[PDB]
């Protein structure tokens, strides 16, 4: 069907894929906060 | 043996070793285990894997 039974080597492969994704997303997220105008204005103030 | 360095040394030597390894895609042979000179590159790579 639509479900794709996956064997254990691509099971770990989609896992370390997914670890990259979650880490890369968090990295970008916090980069957009530490590059936002609002931050710059404030960090300059303090 | 385990040692420590200066903090102003650790900012320059640490982050400059990291950007030696990003801008060209370098290889870094170390002594392997987390002792001394490898203890400083582990904290420098801790700075690497938080911002690059």
């Amino acid at each position: 069907g639509l479900k794709l039974f996956i064997t254990d080597d691509e099971l770990k492969k989609v896992h370390d894929f997914e670890e990259q994704c979650i880490e890369e997303y968090f990295r970008e997220k916090d980069d957009r906060f530490n590059s936002s105008n609002d931050e710059r204005i404030r960090v300059t103030s303090e | 043996q385990n040692f420590e360095l200066q903090p102003k040394l650790k900012q320059v030597f640490g982050k400059g070793l990291i950007k030696a390894a990003m801008t060209t895609g370098a290889w870094i042979f170390t002594g392997g285990v987390n002792t001394g000179v490898i203890r400083h590159v582990g904290d420098a790579l801790k700075d690497h894997a938080s911002k690059s």
